[PDB]
């Protein structure tokens, strides 16, 4: 896993490309991806 | 002259007054700002 650099990621089969970080988003337990206003996934549960 | 003076500097004093006490003064500014945030965040929303 590799972070605070631009990567083509793939988590669960969702692709996309992007920055990852570690974030203060407070995902309750049954949670696995947040959405923004778009759609667009904007955070994930790192699945290990 | 003084009188005149006068009416006018009381005048330019009740103009800070009037701004600051009435939101719909600025209203025709502020819907610039509104209408122009809602017709973006309106484009956004579309993409879901």
């Amino acid at each position: 896993l590799v972070k605070n650099k631009c990567v083509n990621f793939n988590f669960n089969g969702l692709t996309g490309t992007g920055v990852l970080t570690e974030s203060n988003k407070k995902f309750l337990p049954f949670q696995q991806f947040g959405r923004d206003i778009a759609d667009t996934t904007d955070a994930v549960r790192d699945p290990q | 002259q003084k009188l005149i003076a006068n009416q006018f500097n009381s005048a330019i004093g009740k103009i800070q007054d009037s701004l600051s006490s009435t939101p719909s003064a600025l209203g025709k500014l502020q819907d610039v700002v509104n209408q122009n945030a809602q017709a973006l965040n309106t484009l956004v929303k579309q993409l879901s």
